[PDB]
Order: structure tokens, then sequence, then C-alpha cells
RNA sequence: GCGGGGUGGAGCAGCCUGGUAGCUCGUCGGGCUCAUAACCCGAAGAUCGUCGGUUCAAAUCCGGCCCCCGCUACCA
């Protein structure tokens, strides 16, 4: 579980944040 | 960048327990990235699979659904037989 | 060396190549042996001399050597220029090098193919693009007229002077040639030698030249004692660059740095100057030269600093990123078998920005009226304030060009 | 032509022998260590018999019989142990190695294979050793260890010269550089590595580098000795990566 | 597939094919290398340059080129 | 530019370390089986890319010159 979320929340963050950033 | 375009044989295959598989086969191993291509294609399907040689093996029926990506991808839909 | 870029556009097979052919003598190579059995893929080039049978009747009086005894009699034909091609290949996806290609172009050549329907996706896709960059120097020709009925050029010829009419090209003079057996080439190079002008360039103006390819002479096991230079290559647009000359590429190498992106400027001297077969001691305009460097290799090797531009050794060029675009649209998709209407702009979307001859693609930002901005992936050195650029989009699978405009700074 | 300082082998000992004709009910053998001496190999004495027994493949023996009066000799290849096998297989490129020499120096100075074998290889095995490790010594040390034995002064020096051919021996390295002047770089980072190479790791035959990439590149060291192949090979390729490290030349092995 | 021509004008092709499939692929030759484009006869000669093939009927008198191999 | 291969018709071993050219198939003949090239037997057939050297002797070791396929790349 944490493990999954962290990194879907990391990667949601990254990948928005790259859509923000861009 | 390149090319290159081939004929494609899309069929129902078969694999242990569990369903059937779909076997899609006939592109060039040279040019073309069967492991870029297939985990394009188990994303499609949303299912498992691998490169088995020189062919994509995917996990259910998805025979509509693959030529329907594949043509959509810039490949020639009169080059597909699903069968 | 070459006084002028002439293109030859058109659509896929229609025989542009072919062509280049009947007038330089020059095959493309067609090569990577993907082209010896595809057809042309990179960038040809060819290059020959126009004189004129002064002593003779036209147009069987345009030579292409000193000899004007095959015409009339022997009177050695005074030389009018020396010229070069940029010969652009014409499968609908290789857009993305043809529209490269047109930022060095001085004028060009319409082969549409006599034993085809006319408006043929590309010939139609290439056509725009030249009214829209600014290459207002066509000359149309109709290609494979040794296959076809005498009534059949015909009737296309009247399907040509009906399209070339509510566009722009006035009297663009539709010339029929057969580029396999070299027939009617000599009245072709009466149309060239009229209607494509050699044009003006102020030397004193700031180096600029753009490059499009960049060659390893060095052949599979030449010595280290004797390892010749690198060789960039592409045309010079304003000025004139001199053997022994302090240089810089833009927007160049970029570091990694854990994930980081950083281009930065290249430096070098002209080692040699080259134009055709033969090697020159300084570059002018109108050509495709090439400048042998003291660079390592592996720096330009299969064509890495394609799309880069040259400059002088300290000079003022800006390497954007982030660049504000005044644009306009076409109405429809003049490039598709299909003719969809262009969408206006969404934001958040993928565009493959053509500035130059970099092929750099790009992500929009802000969407106005006719003002977009656009972040990018690998930077633009901008030379000036008169960066026409051309704006496509990816509409199902392959690249499409849908609107164009001017860069501002 | 190995001559022999005697008339007969010694019965029971082990040598190279030559298969010349097949027969029926044995072989003809050459014992090549004693004149090309014809004797007797039967059946009984052998163990696919088509690679052994094969028009002169050259077989290793031990001596059965040595009947002195008429001169005749049998052998056997079931009598030699593989304890006995291979010592006398090792003896056998040494005294190859001889062979070869005083095959070439009798020939060149035109006189005989035999007084090439008596006066050569007959003199110094007085000297404690096979003839070709009293001739390693003398090669590098000097030719006083061939005129100590009494190696008539005719043989000394065209054997010094016939005795000390190729082998051929690479590496891909990696030469990526920025500099402006990077080329010039290269051929330097490589003309200063490639620099007192023919003196240390030393009489070694040519050294050639070489792109055949872009950034990658062959190094070639050829040698008269394997063993003087990678010694060089990576003392060359070491010094580029220093002199390549030291100057800004980006340099690595694959 | 592999093959070479024997010694008496025979093809043995090294992979066992059906008699059906050397037919439909020995025709789209004949109509891609053979057939003239103008008249449909058969009639004709290959010529060879640098990089470009023509296929020139012996009746009508016109040139099909062919992507060259 | 380096390789990699070239051998009965065909697939190819053998070439390292030279010493009556092997295999599988096909063919062809006969045989075995009720009838099968299913098996048993035999024959035919490669001067081993090419040209030359070295060697007593080479398909082998050696070097020029070709024929297909990986490597390179349109070489300003
Ligand atoms: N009969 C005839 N054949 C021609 C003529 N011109 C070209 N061809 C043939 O058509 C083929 C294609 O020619 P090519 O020049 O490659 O067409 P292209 O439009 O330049 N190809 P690319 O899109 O790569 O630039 C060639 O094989 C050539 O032999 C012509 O005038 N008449
Ligand atoms: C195609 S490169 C352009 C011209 C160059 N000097 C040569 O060719
Ligand atoms: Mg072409």
């Amino acid at each position: 579980m944490r493990w999954k979320w962290i990194k879907k929340r990391i990667r949601r963050l990254k990948r928005q944040r790259k859509k923000e950033r861009g | 960048i390149a090319k290159e375009e081939q004929k494609i044989k899309i069929y129902v295959t078969k694999r242990r327990f569990g369903k059937l598989m779909t076997i899609i086969e006939g592109f060039d191993t040279s040019v073309i990235d069967l492991k870029e291509l297939a985990k394009k294609l188990k994303d499609i399907c949303a299912c498992g699979g691998t490169v088995k040689d020189n062919t994509i093996e995917l996990q259910g029926d998805h025979r509509k659904k693959v030529a329907e990506e594949l043509v959509k991808m810039g490949f020639s839909r009169d080059s597909i037989e699903i069968r | 060396q070459p006084e002028v870029n002439i293109g030859v556009v058109g659509h896929v097979d229609h025989g542009k190549t072919t062509l280049v052919q009947a007038i330089t003598g020059i095959w493309t190579s067609k090569h990577s042996e993907e082209l010896k059995r595809g057809m042309t893929i990179k960038l040809g080039y060819a290059e020959t001399n126009i004189g004129v049978c002064e002593s003779c009747k036209k147009p069987e009086a345009y030579v292409t050597e000193p000899s004007c005894k095959s015409c009339g009699s022997d009177d050695e034909p005074k030389f009018l220029r020396r010229i070069s091609f940029i010969d652009a290949p014409g499968h609908e996806v290789l857009m993305a090098t043809m529209l490269s290609g047109a930022a060095l172009m001085d004028g060009a050549i319409l082969v549409v193919a006599a034993n085809e329907p006319f408006p043929q996706p590309q010939t139609r896709e290439h056509f725009v693009a030249l009214g829209i960059i600014g290459v207002k120097n066509l000359i149309i020709v109709q290609n494979k007229v040794d296959v076809v009925s005498k009534e059949e050029a015909l009737s296309q010829y009247r399907q040509i002077k009906q399209f070339t009419k509510g566009t722009w090209a006035e009297n663009v003079p539709i010339i029929p040639v057969s580029a396999l057996h070299k027939i009617n080439i000599d009245s072709l190079i009466e149309g060239i030698e009229e209607y494509i002008k050699t044009p003006y360039r102020d030397l004193s103006q700031k180096p600029v030249m753009l490059v499009i390819r960049s060659f390893d002479v060095n052949k599979p096991g030449t010595q280290f004692n004797e390892l010749k230079g690198g060789v960039i290559g592409g045309s010079i647009i304003q000025g004139l660059f001199k053997v022994d000359q302090e240089i810089k590429v833009l927007p160049g190498l970029r570091v990694e740095k854990q994930g980081k992106v950083s281009y930065e400027p290249i430096f070098t001297k002209i080692s040699s100057i080259r134009f055709g077969d033969e090697e020159f001691k300084e570059a002018k305009p109108g050509g495709l030269v090439a400048i042998g460097t003291y660079l390592d290799p592996s720096l330009t090797k299969a064509d890495n600093l394609l799309g880069s531009i040259i400059t002088l050794a300290d000079a003022e060029v800006p390497v954007l990123w982030n660049i504000r675009i005044k644009y306009n649209l076409l109405e429809r998709v003049v490039g598709a078998k299909e003719m969809l209407k262009v969408d206006p702009i969404r934001a958040k979307e993928t565009l493959m920005l053509s500035v130059g001859s970099s092929t750099t693609l790009g992500i929009v930002t802000s969407v106005k009226k006719d003002e977009i901005e656009v972040e990018l992936r690998r930077p633009v050195a901008v030379w000036s304030n008169n960066i026409r650029t051309v704006i496509s989009r990816q509409i199902a699978g392959r690249w499409r060009m849908i609107g164009w405009g001017l860069v501002e700074i | 032509m190995i001559y022999s300082r005697s008339k007969l082998p010694s019965e029971g000992e082990i040598l190279i022998a030559t298969v010349k004709q097949v027969f029926d009910y044995g072989s003809y053998v050459s014992l090549d260590e004693y004149g090309g001496l014809q004797a007797f190999l039967p059946w009984s004495e052998v163990s696919n018999i088509r690679d052994v027994l094969k028009e002169n493949r050259k077989v290793i023996v031990k001596v059965i019989r040595v009947d002195r009066r008429k001169g005749t000799v049998d052998v056997s290849l079931k009598k030699v142990t593989d304890d006995e096998r291979r010592k006398k297989n090792l003896q056998w490129k040494k005294i190859q190695r001889l062979d070869k020499i005083l095959e070439l120096v009798s020939q060149k100075l035109k006189l005989s294979e035999k007084d090439a074998w008596e006066q050569v290889a007959w003199k110094l095995e007085a000297k404690y050793g096979d003839p070709i490790t009293a001739i390693e010594k003398a090669v590098k040390e000097g030719e006083k260890i061939l005129i100590d034995a009494g190696v008539p002064e005719i043989w000394v020096k065209p054997l010094l010269e016939e005795a000390s051919r190729k082998v051929k021996m690479s590496g891909l390295i990696t030469v990526r550089t920025n500099e402006p002047l990077g080329v010039e770089k290269i051929k330097e980072v490589i003309s200063k590595a490639l620099e007192n190479i023919e003196q240390d790791y030393e009489s070694l035959l040519n050294i050639k580098i070489y792109t055949i990439g872009a950034p990658r590149y062959r190094v070639d060291v050829v040698g008269t000795n394997p063993k003087e192949a990678s010694e060089a090979l990576n003392q060359i390729i070491s010094n580029l990566i220093k002199i390549g490290k030291e100057e800004n030349v980006d340099i690595s092995v694959v | 597939a592999p093959g070479n021509v024997d010694d008496k004008g025979e093809l043995v092709i090294q992979g066992k094919f059906s008699s059906q499939v050397i037919n439909t692929l020995m025709e789209r030759f004949l109509k891609a290398y053979v057939e003239c484009s103008t008249c449909k006869s058969l009639d004709t000669i290959l010529k060879k340059e640098k990089k470009s093939w023509y296929i020139v009927c012996l009746a009508c008198g016109a040139q099909t080129p062919v992507k060259p191999l």
C-alpha cells in the first residue's frame, strides 16, 4: 500500500508538475 | 527515424490455465521494436504479454482492439489480417 | 561556388530526383541502402554550369557545359552562372526535413507527374508551404509526359492553370519535361535563367548560415596521424565566411547533470572550405557550403549538429528555450488525402516547430488570437527578428503542417 | 634433417615418429629423432582408426624391440603412458624450435643440416641442456655461451640472428572530446601516448591506431612475442587514458 | 528462402513450398518486371543503367521504369 | 576498411596442428514390405570461390582477385 501510494502521489506530482513547469 | 511496413497476421492462440491468447506476427525485426510496440499494446489491451521470438502474444481475445491500435500508429490497414 | 539555391519540390516518386539527374548528371546516391530500395531520404545535392549559346537559337542554346557546337555552332557559350539544387523527399511524413531545407532556398521547381490525378496530397502540401514561407520564385514542371496521351498532358495543364489561379502563382510557367530521357530540359534551363533570378545578398552583414548535414570524412580506418577534422554541412544565407576565421555553433551541445539539460556554444576554426568537388578559400550565400573543422568528428558523425546554425565567434545570438510566435493558420489540412478543417490551438498540446533549419518540438503555454508562447526541448539560436517559422501537429500518427508566422524577440 | 648421435634408439625409450605407409598388418614409421630411422608398427599395439594411422600425422610411441643385429626396430603407441605422452610432447616443440634454426641457418651458410646437428646441437649437448636453451641464454646474454662449448664460430651469428613470427592483438577505446581544436588534441594524446613505446615493452613490430566508428577506435599492437602483446597494448591504453584525462580529452576502454 | 540454379537450368529452392504460392509470386514478378504498362504484351527487354531499370516493349515502343532489384 | 562464409545436385562438417573428400538428403539401381525412398544394400557425384607461391605432399598453411551477408555511411 503506502509504497504504492507514495510513488503514485510522487508520479502524479511530477508528471503534473512537469505539465506546470511546462 | 525510419519507415518499414509488413504483413500482419493476428489470431487467437492458446496458453496454459486461463484464457486463450492473441498472436500478432509478421513484423520486421531489424527496423521495428516488438518490445516498444508490445509495452504500448499491453497498455491498450491491458493484458500481460511478451515478445515470443518474432511475435507479440497478448493474453485474451484482443483482435479488433490491436488492429485498431496498429493502424493508428501509422501501419497500413491493407497489410493487416485478423483471422 | 554556386550562386543560388533552388528547390525541387513535389509528391513522392513524381521524379524530383530524376529531374536533378537530367540537369546536373548527378544522382543523390539513393542510399542508406534503405534509400536504394525506398528513394531519396537525406537532402540530395547537385551542381552544374549554365552557359548560353549566343551564336544560336533558344531554348536549345541553353547549354550545361562550355560547348555550343551542340546547337547551331561552336562559339564557346558565355558562362552565365553556376548553380546548386536541394532535392527534398516526396514521401508525406518526410515533411519535417523539406520545411527544414526551405530555410535555405532562393527559388524552386514544382515537379507534377503527368500520369497521376493532379492535386496529390504532398504536391499541394509543398506548394502552400512555399506560399507560406515566402519562396515566390516558382516554376511548375509536368514531368512524366513520355508515358501519356497528347490530350492528357494538355487536360492536366488545364487543371494546373486553374489551381495556379486563385493562389498567388500568376505566370508561374509550366514547362513539360521528361526527366527520364532528358528531352525539353534546355527549355526548363530558359525558365530557370529568366524567372529564378540571382538575388543580391549584402556581405557586410553578420555572418549567418544554416546546417543540414555534417560528415566524418574518415573512412573505416584512417590512422590517427592524418585524422582530418570533422565537417559541418550547410548553406550560408547572410555574409561570407573565410578560411581561418574563428567560429561558434548554436545552440550547441547539452551536458548531463543527474537529469538536468544544458546546451552551450561550441567554438572551432574553419580548417577548409569546399564547393562541389572543388576546394575554396572563401564562401558566400546561395549554394550549400561545407566547412572542414578542428572539432572531434564524434561530435559531427551521423548528422549530429543538424538544425544548428553557424556564426562569427564573439557574436550576439539568443539561445531561447521559450519563444513568442505571432502566427496564422491554414483553413484546411492541405497534406492529408483527406481535407479535414484545422481546429483552433489548445493549450498543453504537442507541436513540431520548424525554425530556420532546426526541427524542434515544443509545448504551448499561452493562446491568444495571433500570439502564442512555446516552451521547447532543444534550444533555438535566434540570429535575427525576421525568423520565419512553420507549425505542425500530429493529426493521425503522421506530422502535418497546419499554421505559420514569425518569431518575435 | 633431426639427425641423431646414435645408430638405433635404446629399447624402452619414448620419441616422436611420423607414420609413412599404411600397410595391412602394421605400418612402417619414421622415428623423427633418429635420421628418419624406419621402424615397424603392428596392430596388437594400436588401441575411429583413420586420423592417427594417417599417411603422416607425427605420432609418439614407446620402442618395444630394437634388434641391433639386422638394424630393424618395432614400436608401440599402446605402451606410451599418458604421463609419458605430455613432457615428451613439450620436448617436441623445443626439438622443433631447434630443427627450424638449423634447417634455415645450414641452408643460409650453404653447408648441411648434418654439419648443423653435429657441430651446434652435439656440442651444446655437452653444456647441460636442450640445445635451444643454450641458444635462448645466447641470443639474450651473448655469443660467448656458444663459444664456451666449442660450437664452430661459422654457425654462431647466423644462429643468434635466425632464432629470435607475428602475433596480432587489439582493443576498443572511446575518444570523446569537446575542445575547439579537438582533432588536434586526439592526434596529440595519441602521438604522446604512442611514444617511447618501441623501447619500453621492447622490439615489437608495428602499432596502428584507427577509427572503426566515430568515437570508437581500435589500437593494434602486433608483436614477435605473444606475451609481448597486452603488456604493451595495455601500457598504450593506460597512457591514452592518463594523457587523455590530463589534457581534457575523454578516453575509456570498451 | 535460399537457392541456386542447377547445371541444366533448374531452380533448387531450399524450403518445401506448395505448388500454388510459386505461381502467385511468379505472376506478381511478371506484373512488376515483364508486363509493359502501355498495352500488356509480355514481349519486353529489361534495361539497366546506374539506378533506373526500364521495361522496353517490342510491340508499342514505350518504357515502364521499374524499382531496380 | 575489418571480418563471416564459400566443398558432390542440395544442406553443410572437415581447414586449428597439411598425409586415400565426409555426412545428411535427393537421384539412380536393386532389395525388404501387403503397398509405402518407411527400412536394408549399393552406385553416381565436389581437382573444396580464383589465381598463384611454400611444401615431398594442401580443401587445409600463405598472399593478390572475385560472390553473397553482418560492421561502417551519402564520407565537405
Ligand atoms: N517514364 C518515365 N519515368 C521516370 C521519369 N522520371 C522519373 N522516372 C522514374 O521514376 C522513378 C522515381 O523517380 P524519383 O526521381 O525517385 O521520383 P522522386 O519524386 O524524385 N522520389 P523522392 O520522393 O525520394 O524525391 C525512378 O525509378 C525513375 O526511373 C519520366 O519522366 N518518365
Ligand atoms: Mg526523388
